[PDB]
């Protein structure tokens, strides 16, 4: 039960800390 | 060798041959060979009026330079030989602008009287 | 679940460590030739220094051993 | 109620566990159990 | 106090067979070999 | 996390112990759907593939 | 690719002028161990920090604190491109690499809020990882720099917990072969010492060794 | 001009090199921050060359010491990395030691044990000199004692206390 909440708090931070690359759209 | 390789006693260290005398224990000289090794009574720079000219006056050993075309060519080698008031490098000048009459005035003066005039005078 | 909220009584000092230059020492120990020097002229091909003091008579050393020296009154 | 702020609760509780068990071990190695 | 006994054994005793061929050259430079090797396991100054 | 999930969020840094969201443009109730992001990508590569 | 020459301007020398100016010699480096196939900072270039590299925790190690964990032994996943990682290594904590030395240098409230969980201790157990152990290599540098006692690297971490195959990707930076280096372009020595710096004895991709001195044989004949 | 005598300083920079020539070797400052700089630069080059000229070679034999070192390749350990001394020093070396030896056998690591030896040993090289240009270069040597540097912190100091 605390391997499954640690978890969700580890990528939780690394959305937080790191972004990702951001899809493509097109501009008006 | 790779010893001589940086700076003291390297191949461009201009300085490692010797120094100067700086000394008043030789060749005690009179008004007439000072003025005719001053540099603006040369031929080549007195017909030039294009170059910039800077006079200005040391305040701890009081001495009177001028620099005609530092502006084109600002070496920091110039003066490295000036060895100010004790035998103390050039970086311990703090020049400080003097005008072209007061030069002339100044230049014939020794440097005692110089630091008078600077202290008590102007 | 969490029942208290607790704080641990040990209080820890962070060592603020930083490196300066305090010392300054130099091992000034050459061997080599110093001159009395009235004139030098530095002549290389792409720069040539002239620095003169005056005197009534002068001598002439000349070096071409790495490029043109020439000393006046060594 | 507050085995989560303690050594042995959690993730930690397997930790305590497996300790109890060696030193059960190292208790029956010897004659200090079995006797 | 046996394992110390044979340790002092092994450091100051030899017999007459092996006193016949300990000093051969080989040895000397396997001895020599093994101190430049791994030295810093066994001397008394490497661990400092 | 729905607000971290899109592009505004690049304009913004934060702390990650107590992180004070900004105000999405979704946020406010007058928003359209054209002026939705992640609908954008959403539009963009349906009309792509 | 296909094998394209480069633009330094070493050469050997002919064989119609004598040798001369031998106050710079080269010859050819030969060592006596290959050092290609060990660990990164275990090869020859790095020798002088061999004190500072970690010690090393196991695969069994990492197995054992997956099962039974402690509460002051932290497990610290130094890797920093996050479209590599795909699992998460249990009880690590995400630390990345290019962070570390500003991350140690922050007070635990400040390392609490820009991380969201709190700074380890300096007597605590640190355990670093990464793809193939690059990284937390350096970053346990970084970590022994600030004076925390026991920090510990798992070599080949997720590429032998996860059987991944990734790298860090270092670069190892080596000059694009249309860049000319320094000693071809200037005029910082004299034309012989410039001209005996730049011959080499052989092909120009074995390492050579620069001589600042020698002396004649006059014992030979 | 200094008073008595003058000295003309004139160099010539080619047209043909500004763009590959070293910035040592064509020392330009295009800013005051580099005049300041490279002055100060060219600075220590030439005063360890009028200083270290006093105690090499060029020296007074009073004014040259040397060290004795051997170091074992195999336990790494330095063996007799003494001074090379004259009869004048060791007779300095040995009223340092005299002294310390009747105020320290009485009361207090050991009984063979030079005291202060470091500070003494630095003393005696100080000592058996002739000339003060070589001896202000030992004040440098020995932790920069020397009055060229010890008047650089007393003019920093002054200007600290103005400001
Ligand atoms: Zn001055």
């Amino acid at each position: 039960w605390e391997l499954s909440r640690d978890e969700q708090l580890f990528w939780e931070r690394v959305e937080l800390i790191r972004k990702g690359q951001v899809a493509s759209i097109g501009s008006s | 060798s790779r010893s001589t390789v940086f700076g003291p006693g390297s191949l461009y260290s201009f300085t490692k041959f010797g120094s100067f005398n700086r000394s008043p224990t030789n060749c005690t000289l009179n008004k007439r060979m000072k003025d005719i090794f001053r540099l603006e009574n040369q031929k080549h720079i007195r017909n030039d009026f294009d170059r910039e000219r800077r006079y200005r006056m040391c305040t701890k050993c009081g001495i009177t330079t001028v620099t005609i075309n530092f502006n084109n060519v600002p070496s920091a080698r110039v003066g490295l030989w000036g060895r100010c008031a004790d035998d103390k490098d050039y970086t311990h000048h703090r020049m400080v602008d003097i005008t072209q009459r007061e030069y002339e005035v100044l230049r014939e003066s020794p440097v005692e009287k110089r630091l008078n005039w600077w202290r008590y005078e102007r | 679940m969490f029942l208290i909220h607790f704080v641990h009584y040990k209080t820890i000092l962070q060592k603020y460590t930083f490196k300066f230059k305090h010392i300054f020492l130099s091992i000034d120990k050459y061997n080599s030739l110093f001159f009395n020097i009235s004139g030098i002229l530095i002549w290389l091909n792409i720069i040539h220094i002239n620095i003169i003091l005056i005197k009534y008579s002068f001598f002439i050393l000349i070096n071409n051993f790495e490029y043109l020296i020439i000393l006046i009154s060594t | 109620c507050g085995v989560n702020a303690y050594e042995f609760g959690g993730k930690y509780a397997r930790t305590y566990a497996y300790a109890f068990e060696k030193a059960k071990k190292e208790l029956e190695a010897t004659a200090a159990s079995g006797f | 106090l046996m394992d110390e006994v044979e340790d002092s054994l092994r450091k100051f005793q030899t017999y007459r067979s092996r006193f016949y061929e300990w000093g051969r050259a080989v040895k000397q430079f396997d001895f020599i070999e093994f101190r430049r090797r791994n030295g810093w396991l066994y001397d008394l100054h490497l661990m400092k | 996390r729905l607000r971290l999930s899109r592009r505004t969020v690049a304009n913004y840094v934060g702390l990650i112990n107590s992180p004070e969201v900004f105000d999405d443009e979704s946020d406010r109730p007058e928003t359209r759907w054209s002026q939705d992001t992640f609908f954008r990508e959403c539009a963009y590569l349906s009309e792509k593939f | 690719q296909a094998d394209r020459r480069t633009r330094h301007h070493m050469m050997v020398d002919g064989q119609i002028n004598p040798r001369e100016w031998f106050n710079w010699h080269p010859k050819e480096y030969q060592p006596w161990y290959f050092d290609r196939h060990k660990f990164l900072y275990e090869q020859r270039q790095y020798a002088q920090f061999h004190h500072l590299l970690c010690h090393q925790v196991y695969l069994k190690d990492m197995l054992h604190l997956m099962r039974y964990p402690e509460p002051y032994t932290h497990i610290i996943d130094c890797r920093t491109s996050t479209q590599k990682m795909h699992r998460w290594v249990p009880h690590s904590l995400w630390l990345p690499r290019d962070e570390v030395e500003y991350a140690l240098q922050l007070s635990a409230d400040e390392f609490l809020d820009m991380y969201g969980f709190r700074k380890p201790d300096k007597s605590d157990d640190v355990i670093l990882l990464s793809h193939n152990g690059i990284y937390s290599e350096q970053a346990g540098w970084e970590w022994k720099k600030q004076f925390f006692q026991h920090v510990y690297n798992y070599r080949g971490g997720t590429n032998e917990l996860f059987g991944e195959s990734y790298s860090d990707m270092n670069v190892s930076d080596v000059l694009s072969p249309w860049k000319g280096p320094f000693p071809q372009s200037g005029v910082f020595v004299d034309k012989w010492s410039k001209r005996k710096v730049l011959t080499r004895t052989g092909p120009f991709d074995r390492q050579y060794e620069m001589q600042d001195f020698a002396l004649p044989d006059l014992e030979l004949e | 001009d200094f008073g008595h005598n003058l000295m003309i300083h004139r160099e010539y920079i080619s047209k043909r090199c500004r763009d590959r020539v070293s910035f040592e070797l064509s020392a330009l400052s295009y800013s005051n921050l580099e005049l300041r700089r490279g002055q100060e630069h060219l600075a220590g080059i030439m005063n360890r060359e009028r200083r270290g000229v006093s105690v090499g070679a060029s020296g007074a034999p009073d004014d040259q010491v040397q060290m004795q070192t051997d170091v074992d390749a195999n336990s790494r350990e330095v063996l007799s990395a003494r001074y090379l001394f004259n009869e004048r020093r060791l007779q300095f070396c040995d009223r340092f030691q005299n002294f310390f030896q009747s105020k320290l056998e009485n009361s207090a690591n050991g009984h063979e044990k030079q005291h202060l030896f470091s500070l003494m040993e630095a003393c005696a090289v100080i000592f058996g000199c002739e000339t003060e240009a070589a001896r202000e270069t030992y004040y440098r040597m020995f932790l920069g004692l020397d009055s060229e540097t010890l008047l650089e912190e007393d003019e920093a100091l002054r200007n600290r206390i103005a400001d």
